[PDB]
């Protein structure tokens, strides 16, 4: 799908993950500017709550973050637990 | 109240085909939790005592309530690099442990000298080209301990560089050359490399 999401301050954002999920491997959404853990399947390991994984039947995944923030502009990954892993990136920009 | 890391995650250095073993140590956890990151690929490892990556030679421990432990088994050159202990604390708390995964020397024989011949006053490069971590240093010396002739030509008993060049070639030049390679990780090896030198 696509690698650029906009979305308005304050709304809630839907980052699409553009990895297909492999069988019964993990899908994990990580922030980029810091490596920090963000979801490991529907477990959230950030405090922050706005973060949600939303698993879809046909094993595309999303990741949501309400209420988006300034602060929350930049690169996210979507992973799949394959070794090597399967990987996609995705430039959330605020506005 | 707010967890904290006892001490640092001590770093570890092992041939190839060891196990590695990591420890993240952490008091008052509380309702928090550890993740493991691999650094070099960002690769989710772990979270709490559950293992993400399908990687079968990697596994989590957790026997004591303070202390997370990583495991590499049969260590491989691509898993040296440096692997992070989050706690989901806000802001986040991290800890980098580290593998330096050593790899004992080998040559190529494909990307390496054969047996060659040359005409008598022209040029021959001997190459041996060498793998292993750390990178192996590559010495040309001469088997029957003859000096080998460079440019100074002079003579020296022993040239370090993977590419031995030969130029201006006389007959008395002829016979084995030895590459070796070593890293300090044994075992060291060496090819043969027999140049003839034609009228
Ligand atoms: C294992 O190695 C890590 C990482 O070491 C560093 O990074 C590697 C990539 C290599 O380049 C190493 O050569 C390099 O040194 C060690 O972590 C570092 O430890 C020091 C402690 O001496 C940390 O400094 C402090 O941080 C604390 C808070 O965490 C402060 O309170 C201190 O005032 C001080 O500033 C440093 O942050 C840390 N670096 C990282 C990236 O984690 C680690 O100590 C080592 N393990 C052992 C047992 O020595």
């Amino acid at each position: 799908a696509t690698s650029n999401v906009t979305t308005q301050i304050g709304t809630h954002a839907y980052l699409p993950c553009r990895v297909k999920q492999l069988g019964n491997k993990s899908v994990s959404w990580i922030r980029l500017r810091d490596g920090h853990i963000l979801t490991v399947d529907r477990a959230v390991f950030i405090a922050d709550q706005r973060f949600l994984a939303i698993k879809q039947p046909d094993k595309y995944w999303t990741l949501q973050i309400k209420y988006v923030q300034a602060r929350d502009a930049g690169s996210y990954e979507c992973q799949v637990s394959t070794e090597p892993k399967v990987s996609a990136r995705v430039q959330l920009q605020v506005v | 109240p707010d967890p904290e890391f006892i001490g640092f995650i001590n770093n570890v250095t092992y041939p190839a085909g060891r196990e590695a073993i990591l420890a993240c140590s952490v008091r008052n956890l509380g309702k928090n939790k550890v993740g493991w990151l691999r650094a070099s690929d960002q690769t989710v490892l772990a979270l709490q005592g559950r293992v993400v990556t399908h990687n079968a030679r990697i596994s989590v421990m957790h026997q004591d309530m303070h202390t997370w432990k990583l495991k590499i088994s049969k260590l491989r050159e691509s898993d040296r690099g440096c692997y992070m202990c989050q706690i989901n604390t806000s802001p986040m708390k991290k800890q980098v442990g580290c593998i330096d995964v050593q790899v004992p020397p080998d040559i190529i024989n494909e990307e390496s000298s054969a047996d060659l011949a040359v005409q008598e006053g022209e040029d021959a490069t001997l190459t041996c080209k060498a793998t292993g971590n750390p990178q192996p240093r590559v010495t040309w010396r001469r088997e029957d301990g003859e000096m080998i002739l460079i440019r100074k030509l002079m003579k020296v008993e022993s040239y370090n560089g993977s590419s031995l060049r030969l130029l201006r070639l006389e007959r008395r030049q002829m016979g084995a050359y030895l590459c070796i390679a070593s890293n300090d990780v044994p075992p060291a090896v060496s090819k043969r490399v027999s140049l003839s030198v034609h009228h």
